[PDB]
């Protein structure tokens, strides 16, 4: 959750720094794989936090990061 | 030095025959077209 | 000789960056033009319905 919300912090700050045109043309394409709905108001911290896809299960994430053969697994 | 100030120089290896000044003009023209698209996108 | 080639290389990279941003805007404009115009009126009607449900829930929650 610290990293998860940390990411929201980065994406929200980035979304506030770039132009609205660049947000839709450039910022949205990087976020699309992780967001549940296409909302143009990504600049509001509450909006982005609400549109995030569910995180990876800790058992799944921890089990993959703990795997010795992460290259073969990936 | 005279060629550098006027920008009337090209790559020594011949990879590109377009002068530095010519490339600078093309870059400015492309930047203008990009902003025009950006404005139409903003309107849309 | 090295300084002149380095200067042309830097300018060549800037040109490509401008072309990529121009291409992206051309694509983005085409995508927005091709995306069917979402019915602003239909969403507004739905929003009026959801507001009524919320007002109902506020009275029900008060109860």
């Amino acid at each position: 959750l610290w990293i998860r919300y940390g990411a929201v912090g980065f994406i929200t700050v980035v979304a506030r720094q770039i132009s609205t045109a660049d947000v839709y043309c450039k910022l949205m394409p990087y976020l699309d794989p992780y967001i549940t709905q296409p909302i143009i108001q990504i600049e509001r911290k509450l909006v982005l936090l609400s549109v995030l896809k569910e995180p990876v299960s800790r058992s799944i994430f921890d089990y993959a990061l703990r795997s010795k053969d992460i290259t073969s697994l990936f | 030095a005279k060629c550098v100030q006027s920008g009337d120089f090209v790559y020594f290896d011949g990879r590109d025959r377009e002068r530095f000044i010519d490339k600078k003009e093309r870059l400015s023209r492309l930047k203008s077209k990009q902003e025009e698209f950006q404005k139409e996108v903003l309107k849309a | 000789e090295e300084c002149t080639d380095t200067l042309l290389d830097q300018l060549d990279t800037q040109l490509n960056v401008t072309e990529n941003e121009c291409q992206n805007y051309k694509r983005c404009l085409e995508i927005l033009e091709q995306m069917n115009e979402d019915d602003s009126e239909q969403l507004q009607m739905e929003l009026k319905e959801l507001a009524l449900e919320e007002e109902r829930l506020i009275q029900e929650l008060e109860d």
